[PDB]
């Protein structure tokens, strides 16, 4: 999961950090925005 | 078992049908022989020469 971002900036460590970005390239939903497939056909 | 349930991301979904994915095996491959015949058209079985 997207780890702890409640943490003193010790142990905010590497791992850390390349824990959110090995959430991010796991792989969305806006409440203002449309699909992105209703926006891709609009193009 | 929450917290068990709790180390799993979350995917949501667009609708409340089945969902798929798809698996994938490679396209390199071998095949196996049937029979194998000479010249002539006999078979050649497993007493036979070269």
């Amino acid at each position: 999961n997207f780890p702890r971002q409640m943490l003193p900036f010790s142990k905010k460590t590497k791992q850390w950090r390349k824990d959110c970005l090995l959430w991010a390239n796991q792989k969305n939903y806006s409440l203002v925005r449309k699909s992105v497939i209703h926006k891709k056909i609009n193009y | 078992l929450d917290t068990f349930l709790n180390s799993f991301p979350t995917r949501e979904f667009e609708d409340d049908n089945e969902y798929y994915w798809d698996v994938i095996g490679s396209s390199r491959r071998n095949i196996p022989l049937v029979e194998a015949r000479d010249e002539n058209g006999v078979v050649v079985a497993a007493n036979a020469a070269n």
